[PDB]
Parts: C-alpha cells; structure tokens; sequence
C-alpha cells in the first residue's frame, strides 16, 4: 500500500504565528489529468472531521481562506497563515488512488 | 441541510454481537457511495468497509475479514453494520460516513467528503 | 398452420389404416414469421 | 469535480412547496397498430 508520514506530529505554535504541515507519500498521486489526488483533513476534539483541501489547492466549502495547500508528487505541505484558538486541532492526510484509504497518523497543534 | 445520524453502540461483553445503525435524512442515498470507520481514544482513523451502490460490492480491511458483517437498506435510507466476535481492540468509536463517489474511476473507498456525527463502541 | 398471423393447431387422439377428424385446439394470434419446427423429446 | 458534473441531479421533494414544485404521478399509455393480430379492447356488451 502507500506508506504515510506526517511529521511532526505534535505541533505547539504559539497563536498568531503560522504553522507548517506536512504529509509525504510513497508512490506518486500525480494522475494523468494533472490533478493531485490527496485530502487534507481537521478534526476538532469531540466534533467531527472536515474536509479542508481537497486535490491539494481548492476552496472545500466553508473553509476560510487562510487555510492554503501546497506540493507536487510527493512532497506536500499545508500552510496556515494566522492560526487562532479555533484552529486548534489534530491534521489528517489521505489519498484516493489504491483499494485502502490511508490515513495519517495525525498532526496535533497545540496553542502555546 | 444535509446531515447523519447514528444509533447503538454502548457497553457489550466480548466476543458476541451489537447493533449500530445509521439514518440519513437529507441526500440521494440510493445514488451515493458508503464507507465504514474505526477510530481509537488516542490514535487516528482506520477504515474497516465500504459498500457500492444496490449492494453487491462488499469489501473489508485487513483485520475484519469475516468479523464485520455489513448491509444496506435502500428503502427505509439505513446503513447496518452488523456485529459479530468483538474484541477489546475493537473498543472505538464508530460512526458512518459518506463518499463522494459516484464516477467510473472514483473508486468507492475514495473521497469522503462528509462524515457522520458519532458514537462510541465500549468492547469491557 | 400459420396464416393472417394467427398460429392454430388442430389434433386428434385415437387408440395407420382409417379415417380420423382432427379437431382444432386453440388459435394463437401471435404474429409471428415461422420456419423451423425441431422437436422436442 | 469541476467541470466534470454527475449527469443527473435530484428533485428533493419538500411537502412544503407550491403546486408547481409538487410531486406528480404521470402514468403514459400507448398504442400504435398492426404489429400483430389485435388482442386488447373493451368488452362485449351482451344482453339477454
């Protein structure tokens, strides 16, 4: 299958100051229409996830606009500009391309 | 608008069965895809099923092959997963979430855009 | 027989020298082209 | 995706719209001719 990492995994950003998140994949997730085939996910402690990218750059909806992906191929990364006490929560990765769905092993930002 | 709801799941003594079942209220459940997730206090997700459309297409993870016994009402709009030789590493919570996917090569176990509200499965 | 559309079959069951009145049994109008007869055993 | 759009799209009847928006069961008969000998019509009026 495709072997996932997210890492780090535990994140303490101080609020106000961006944060950078990564997930790497094993095999390529770039198809034959160009696209980038791999979902970033939140899951709020208690509430359930979200969709927050999808294909690695478009507005899923009703995310705000500082939430911004980023990559090509392997190496992909999600950026958030200003991160607040609502953007406490815990970073998924996942692809669509094999039979499993993998997941990451989630990336928990932590507001120091 | 859109939203899904769950039912069952509780205290149970190993190695019999459980219900839970899953009601939707507000989409096209005939012509959408269906997927089943395992999640434990303190470690991220795993899928366990999924399902095509009419039946038919059953599938399941690695670990579950034969213990998770999985069905589809298209009248009544429920999701079933019926439960059979639980194990304290099945203690998680379980919940019914939905797939986009309803093209050629959307691959049925792939995009899940929405996820179901929620509730926990005590294995003790 | 076979004609105007109409498919009719006409018998007679006796208990082959003699003289028999063979007696139809139902008309069909299905309204089909007919060539071929295998039979069945 | 975009611009790759799942052909049929569906009605989501509400009990709370207008007429116009209500739901309607149309049933459609149909006949032509001569494709076969006749079979079906109105039945015979016999008396005594």
């Amino acid at each position: 299958d495709i072997v996932m990492t997210q890492s780090p995994l535990s994140l303490p950003v101080t609020p106000g100051e961006p944060a950078s998140i990564s997930c790497r994949s094993s095999q390529s997730l770039l198809h034959s229409n160009g696209y980038n085939y791999l979902d970033w996910y939140l899951q709020k402690p208690g509430q359930s996830p979200q969709l927050l990218i999808y294909l690695g750059s478009n507005r899923a909806s009703g995310v705000p606009d500082r939430f911004s992906g980023s990559g090509s191929g392997t190496d992909f990364t999600l950026k958030i500009s200003r991160v607040e006490a609502e953007d406490v929560g815990v970073y998924y990765c996942m692809q669509a391309l094999q039979t499993p769905g993998t997941f990451g092993q989630g990336t928990r930002l932590e507001i120091k | 608008e859109v939203q899904l709801l769950e039912s069952g799941g509780g205290v149970v003594q190993p190695g019999g069965s459980l219900r839970l079942s899953c009601a939707a209220s507000g989409f096209a459940f005939t012509t959408y895809a269906m997927n089943w997730v395992r999640q434990a206090p303190g470690r991220g997700l795993e899928w366990v099923s999924a399902i095509s459309d009419g039946g038919g297409s059953a599938y399941y993870a690695d670990s579950v092959k034969g213990r998770f016994t999985i069905s589809r009402d298209n009248s009544k709009n429920t999701l079933y997963l019926q439960m059979n030789s639980l194990r304290a590493e099945d203690t998680a919570v379980y919940y019914c979430a939905k797939t986009r996917g309803r093209g050629l090569y959307d691959y049925v176990w792939g995009s899940k855009d929405y996820w179901g509200q929620g509730t926990l499965v005590t294995v003790s | 027989k076979n004609i105007d559309g109409y498919f009719k079959i006409y018998s007679k069951h006796t208990p082959p020298q003699g003289f028999s009145a063979l007696e139809p049994l139902v008309d069909l109008p299905i309204g089909i082209n007919i060539t071929r007869f295998q039979t069945l055993l | 995706g975009f611009n790759c759009y799942f052909p049929l799209q569906s009605y989501g009847f509400q009990p709370t719209n207008g007429v116009g928006y209500q739901p309607y069961r149309v049933v459609v008969l149909s006949f032509e001719l001569l494709h076969a000998p006749a079979t079906v019509c109105g039945p015979k009026k016999s008396t005594n």
